[PDB]
Protein backbone atom coordinates (compact mmCIF):
# COMPACT_ATOMS: atom_id res chain seq x y z
CA UNK A 1 0.00 0.00 0.00
CA UNK A 2 0.96 4.20 -0.15
CA UNK A 3 0.71 4.04 3.71
CA UNK A 4 3.25 1.53 4.20
CA UNK A 5 5.94 3.55 2.40
CA UNK A 6 5.27 6.80 4.40
CA UNK A 7 5.58 4.37 7.65
CA UNK A 8 9.14 3.20 5.55
CA UNK A 9 11.08 6.62 5.98
CA UNK A 10 9.36 6.52 9.63
CA UNK A 11 10.80 3.35 10.73
CA UNK A 12 13.99 4.42 8.56
CA UNK A 13 14.24 7.52 10.86
CA UNK A 14 16.46 5.45 13.53
CA UNK A 15 19.24 8.34 12.51
CA UNK A 16 17.80 9.73 16.28
CA UNK A 17 18.82 6.32 17.90
CA UNK A 18 21.82 6.40 16.12
CA UNK A 19 23.09 9.41 17.16
CA UNK A 20 21.85 8.88 20.83
CA UNK A 21 24.11 5.91 20.88
CA UNK A 22 27.61 8.40 20.55
CA UNK A 23 26.39 10.50 23.82
CA UNK A 24 25.69 7.21 25.44
CA UNK A 25 28.99 7.18 27.45
CA UNK A 26 29.06 10.75 28.84
CA UNK A 27 25.79 11.15 29.76
CA UNK A 28 26.20 8.04 31.66
CA UNK A 29 29.48 9.41 33.11
CA UNK A 30 27.92 12.81 34.51
CA UNK A 31 24.70 10.95 36.31
CA UNK A 32 27.36 8.31 37.78
CA UNK A 33 29.53 11.34 38.89
CA UNK A 34 26.12 13.32 40.28
CA UNK A 35 24.87 10.26 42.50
CA UNK A 36 28.06 9.73 43.72
CA UNK A 37 30.27 12.87 44.30
CA UNK A 38 27.61 15.44 44.62
CA UNK A 39 25.31 13.97 47.46
CA UNK A 40 27.02 16.62 50.22
CA UNK A 41 27.54 20.14 48.09
CA UNK A 42 25.19 22.62 47.78
CA UNK A 43 23.69 24.25 44.24
CA UNK A 44 26.88 27.01 43.49
CA UNK A 45 29.08 24.24 43.95
CA UNK A 46 27.13 21.56 42.63
CA UNK A 47 26.76 24.12 39.09
CA UNK A 48 30.83 24.57 39.47
CA UNK A 49 31.34 20.89 39.38
CA UNK A 50 28.86 20.06 36.77
CA UNK A 51 30.53 22.86 34.44
CA UNK A 52 34.22 21.62 35.49
CA UNK A 53 33.26 18.06 34.07
CA UNK A 54 31.79 19.19 30.86
CA UNK A 55 34.87 20.97 30.49
CA UNK A 56 37.10 18.05 31.51
CA UNK A 57 34.92 16.22 28.84
CA UNK A 58 35.27 18.55 26.27
CA UNK A 59 39.57 18.14 26.98
CA UNK A 60 38.81 14.45 26.57
CA UNK A 61 36.32 14.92 23.62
CA UNK A 62 33.71 12.14 23.94
CA UNK A 63 30.26 13.04 22.96
CA UNK A 64 27.61 14.02 26.13
CA UNK A 65 24.29 15.50 25.63
CA UNK A 66 24.15 19.47 25.60
CA UNK A 67 20.67 19.81 27.06
CA UNK A 68 21.29 17.32 29.86
CA UNK A 69 18.75 17.21 32.59
CA UNK A 70 19.83 14.76 35.86
CA UNK A 71 16.12 14.86 36.88
CA UNK A 72 15.29 13.28 33.06
CA UNK A 73 17.69 11.05 32.58
CA UNK A 74 17.50 8.90 35.27
CA UNK B 1 8.86 32.82 42.68
CA UNK B 2 9.87 35.69 40.71
CA UNK B 3 9.30 33.94 37.27
CA UNK B 4 6.01 32.67 38.66
CA UNK B 5 4.87 36.09 39.72
CA UNK B 6 5.85 37.93 36.69
CA UNK B 7 5.07 35.57 33.71
CA UNK B 8 3.44 32.00 34.91
CA UNK B 9 1.85 31.12 31.32
CA UNK B 10 5.24 30.53 30.33
CA UNK B 11 5.83 28.40 33.48
CA UNK B 12 2.42 26.16 33.05
CA UNK B 13 2.76 26.20 29.07
CA UNK B 14 6.28 24.20 30.05
CA UNK B 15 5.00 21.68 31.91
CA UNK B 16 1.83 20.57 30.17
CA UNK B 17 3.62 20.88 26.89
CA UNK B 18 6.01 18.46 28.39
CA UNK B 19 3.47 16.10 29.91
CA UNK B 20 1.43 16.08 26.71
CA UNK B 21 4.51 15.44 24.65
CA UNK B 22 5.21 12.29 26.64
CA UNK B 23 1.45 11.06 26.66
CA UNK B 24 1.69 11.51 22.69
CA UNK B 25 5.32 9.44 22.72
CA UNK B 26 4.15 6.46 24.91
CA UNK B 27 0.85 6.74 23.16
CA UNK B 28 2.71 6.57 19.63
CA UNK B 29 4.87 3.80 20.88
CA UNK B 30 1.57 2.03 21.78
CA UNK B 31 0.13 2.60 18.49
CA UNK B 32 3.57 1.13 16.72
CA UNK B 33 3.18 -1.90 18.60
CA UNK B 34 0.02 -2.57 17.52
CA UNK B 35 0.66 -1.81 14.42
CA UNK B 36 4.14 -4.09 14.49
CA UNK B 37 1.87 -6.84 16.23
CA UNK B 38 -0.56 -7.19 13.26
CA UNK B 39 1.51 -6.72 10.66
CA UNK B 40 3.48 -10.17 11.80
CA UNK B 41 0.33 -11.83 11.00
CA UNK B 42 -0.58 -12.85 7.32
CA UNK B 43 -3.22 -10.57 6.43
CA UNK B 44 -4.83 -9.76 9.61
CA UNK B 45 -8.15 -9.45 10.68
CA UNK B 46 -11.42 -6.73 9.70
CA UNK B 47 -9.32 -4.77 12.38
CA UNK B 48 -6.61 -5.02 10.57
CA UNK B 49 -7.23 -5.06 7.06
CA UNK B 50 -8.65 -2.39 6.58
CA UNK B 51 -9.37 -0.58 9.64
CA UNK B 52 -6.56 -0.19 11.19
CA UNK B 53 -5.44 0.87 7.58
CA UNK B 54 -7.50 4.11 8.54
CA UNK B 55 -5.99 4.15 12.17
CA UNK B 56 -3.25 4.64 10.37
CA UNK B 57 -3.53 7.39 8.49
CA UNK B 58 -4.86 8.14 12.06
CA UNK B 59 -1.02 7.49 13.60
CA UNK B 60 0.04 9.57 10.33
CA UNK B 61 -2.10 12.61 11.86
CA UNK B 62 -0.84 11.55 15.24
CA UNK B 63 3.00 11.38 14.18
CA UNK B 64 2.20 15.00 12.39
CA UNK B 65 0.95 16.09 15.82
CA UNK B 66 4.04 14.77 17.58
CA UNK B 67 6.23 16.81 15.08
CA UNK B 68 4.41 19.87 15.34
CA UNK B 69 4.11 19.93 18.96
CA UNK B 70 7.87 19.19 19.21
CA UNK B 71 8.75 22.23 16.72
CA UNK B 72 6.12 24.63 19.23
CA UNK B 73 8.54 23.31 22.34
CA UNK B 74 11.58 23.99 20.44
CA UNK B 75 10.30 27.80 19.11
CA UNK B 76 9.22 28.27 23.10
CA UNK B 77 11.80 26.59 25.84
CA UNK B 78 15.14 28.39 24.01
CA UNK B 79 12.83 31.47 24.37
CA UNK B 80 12.62 30.66 27.80
CA UNK B 81 16.17 30.11 28.59
CA UNK B 82 17.02 33.18 27.01
CA UNK B 83 14.66 35.59 29.25
CA UNK B 84 15.96 33.76 32.45
CA UNK B 85 19.07 36.24 32.30
CA UNK B 86 17.33 38.99 33.81
CA UNK B 87 16.03 37.04 36.41
CA UNK B 88 19.53 35.58 36.70
CA UNK B 89 20.92 39.41 37.09
CA UNK B 90 18.38 40.09 39.75
CA UNK B 91 19.34 37.05 41.76
CA UNK B 92 22.66 38.38 41.46
CA UNK B 93 22.11 41.31 43.30
CA UNK B 94 19.81 39.89 45.91
CA UNK B 95 22.54 37.61 46.66
CA UNK B 96 24.83 40.55 47.50
CA UNK B 97 21.62 42.13 49.40
CA UNK B 98 21.69 39.20 51.41
CA UNK B 99 25.32 38.78 52.16
CA UNK B 100 25.47 42.61 53.29
CA UNK B 101 22.42 42.05 55.60
CA UNK B 102 24.73 39.23 57.48
CA UNK B 103 27.50 41.36 57.31
CA UNK B 104 25.44 43.84 59.43
CA UNK B 105 23.92 41.03 61.19
CA UNK B 106 27.10 39.49 62.44
CA UNK B 107 27.99 43.14 63.84
CA UNK B 108 24.99 42.96 66.67
CA UNK B 109 23.09 40.86 68.28
CA UNK B 110 20.00 42.52 67.37
CA UNK B 111 21.15 43.26 63.50
CA UNK B 112 19.91 39.33 62.72
CA UNK B 113 18.03 38.71 59.47
CA UNK B 114 16.96 35.45 58.16
CA UNK B 115 15.92 33.98 54.84
CA UNK B 116 12.38 33.98 55.88
CA UNK B 117 12.12 37.63 55.94
CA UNK B 118 13.97 37.88 52.87
CA UNK B 119 11.54 35.98 50.74
CA UNK B 120 8.36 37.47 52.30
CA UNK B 121 9.77 41.24 51.35
CA UNK B 122 10.58 40.02 47.71
CA UNK B 123 6.88 38.54 47.48
CA UNK B 124 6.00 41.52 48.96
CA UNK B 125 7.14 44.28 46.18
CA UNK B 126 5.40 42.39 43.58
CA UNK B 127 2.25 41.79 45.32
CA UNK B 128 2.32 45.54 46.22
CA UNK B 129 1.77 47.52 42.66
CA UNK B 130 3.27 50.54 43.07
CA UNK B 131 1.41 53.56 40.97
CA UNK B 132 2.81 55.29 37.87
CA UNK B 133 6.66 55.46 38.50
CA UNK B 134 9.58 56.51 36.67
CA UNK B 135 10.51 55.19 33.22
CA UNK B 136 13.21 52.21 34.38
CA UNK B 137 13.27 51.06 31.00
CA UNK B 138 12.37 47.36 30.90
CA UNK B 139 10.75 45.11 33.65
CA UNK B 140 13.58 43.72 35.10
CA UNK B 141 15.21 47.48 35.86
CA UNK B 142 12.07 48.58 37.40
CA UNK B 143 11.34 45.25 39.86
CA UNK B 144 15.23 45.97 40.64
CA UNK B 145 15.09 48.84 41.54
CA UNK B 146 11.66 47.77 43.29
CA UNK B 147 13.67 45.15 45.31
CA UNK B 148 16.14 47.52 46.43
CA UNK B 149 13.38 50.00 48.05
CA UNK B 150 11.44 47.78 49.24
CA UNK B 151 14.49 45.79 50.80
CA UNK B 152 15.31 49.06 52.25
CA UNK B 153 12.08 50.25 54.03
CA UNK B 154 12.02 46.73 55.08
CA UNK B 155 14.86 45.80 56.82
CA UNK B 156 15.92 50.18 57.42
CA UNK B 157 14.20 50.03 60.67
CA UNK B 158 15.90 47.26 62.00
CA UNK B 159 18.91 49.51 62.18
CA UNK B 160 20.01 52.72 64.10
CA UNK B 161 20.70 55.82 62.50
CA UNK B 162 24.14 55.50 61.87
CA UNK B 163 23.70 52.07 60.38
CA UNK B 164 20.57 53.22 58.82
CA UNK B 165 22.82 55.60 56.54
CA UNK B 166 26.00 52.67 56.05
CA UNK B 167 23.01 50.18 54.70
CA UNK B 168 21.83 53.09 52.42
CA UNK B 169 25.21 54.18 51.32
CA UNK B 170 26.67 50.95 50.67
CA UNK B 171 22.83 49.58 48.70
CA UNK B 172 23.02 52.76 46.65
CA UNK B 173 26.71 52.02 45.67
CA UNK B 174 26.16 48.55 44.60
CA UNK B 175 22.93 49.63 43.12
CA UNK B 176 24.78 52.31 41.13
CA UNK B 177 28.10 49.64 40.73
CA UNK B 178 25.88 48.06 38.06
CA UNK B 179 23.56 50.10 36.30
CA UNK B 180 25.41 52.92 35.69
CA UNK B 181 28.64 53.09 34.27
CA UNK B 182 32.32 52.73 35.44
CA UNK B 183 32.77 56.56 35.52
CA UNK B 184 29.86 56.50 37.69
CA UNK B 185 31.25 54.30 39.81
CA UNK B 186 34.92 55.07 40.43
CA UNK B 187 33.45 58.64 40.81
CA UNK B 188 31.27 57.60 43.93
CA UNK B 189 34.21 55.52 44.93
CA UNK B 190 36.67 58.49 45.13
CA UNK B 191 34.25 60.66 46.86
CA UNK B 192 33.49 58.05 49.63
CA UNK B 193 37.51 57.80 50.06
CA UNK B 194 37.38 61.45 50.30
CA UNK B 195 34.56 61.11 52.95
CA UNK B 196 37.02 58.95 54.88
CA UNK B 197 40.06 60.42 56.21
CA UNK B 198 42.35 57.05 57.35
CA UNK B 199 41.83 56.32 53.35
CA UNK B 200 41.15 58.72 50.70
CA UNK B 201 41.65 59.63 46.73
CA UNK B 202 42.15 62.09 44.63
CA UNK B 203 39.20 64.84 44.74
CA UNK B 204 37.57 64.47 40.95
CA UNK B 205 34.49 65.96 39.08
CA UNK B 206 33.16 65.34 36.27
CA UNK B 207 31.00 68.12 34.47
CA UNK B 208 27.46 67.94 32.85
CA UNK B 209 28.20 63.55 33.07
CA UNK B 210 26.61 63.08 36.23
CA UNK B 211 24.80 65.74 37.48
CA UNK B 212 24.33 64.61 40.82
CA UNK B 213 27.45 63.82 41.78
CA UNK B 214 27.79 67.59 41.55
CA UNK B 215 25.47 68.32 43.58
CA UNK B 216 27.36 65.70 45.74
CA UNK B 217 30.78 67.76 45.25
CA UNK B 218 28.78 70.87 46.40
CA UNK B 219 27.84 69.32 49.80
CA UNK B 220 31.12 68.31 50.21
CA UNK B 221 33.29 70.94 49.63
CA UNK B 222 30.85 72.75 51.76
CA UNK B 223 32.04 70.67 54.98
CA UNK B 224 28.31 69.80 54.96
CA UNK B 225 28.65 66.37 56.23
CA UNK B 226 25.12 65.28 57.15
CA UNK B 227 23.67 66.64 53.82
CA UNK B 228 26.38 64.38 51.90
CA UNK B 229 25.20 61.27 54.34
CA UNK B 230 21.71 61.78 53.46
CA UNK B 231 21.96 62.07 50.45
CA UNK B 232 21.72 58.51 49.37
CA UNK B 233 18.49 58.27 51.33
CA UNK B 234 17.11 61.48 49.65
CA UNK B 235 17.84 60.60 45.89
CA UNK B 236 16.95 56.56 47.11
CA UNK B 237 13.34 57.97 46.82
CA UNK B 238 11.82 55.92 49.74
CA UNK B 239 9.71 56.47 52.91
CA UNK B 240 11.28 55.86 55.86
CA UNK B 241 8.59 53.93 58.18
Amino acid sequence: KSLTFEKERWLNTTKQFSKTSQELIGNCIISSIYETYFGHLNERERADMLVILKRLLGKFAVKYDVNYRFIDYL
Amino acid sequence: ITLTEENAEMQRKREDLIKLNTEYKLKLKNLEKRLLEELNNSQGNMLENDELMVTLNNLKKEAMNIEKKLSESEEFFPQFDNLVEEYSIIGKHSVKIFSMLEKFGQFHWFYGISIGQFLSCFKRVFIKKSRETRAARTRVDEILWLLYQEVYCQFSTALDKKFKMIMAMTMFCLYKFDIESEQYKEAVLTMIGVLSESSDGVPKLTVDTNNDLRYLWDYVTTKSYISALNWFKNEFFVDEW
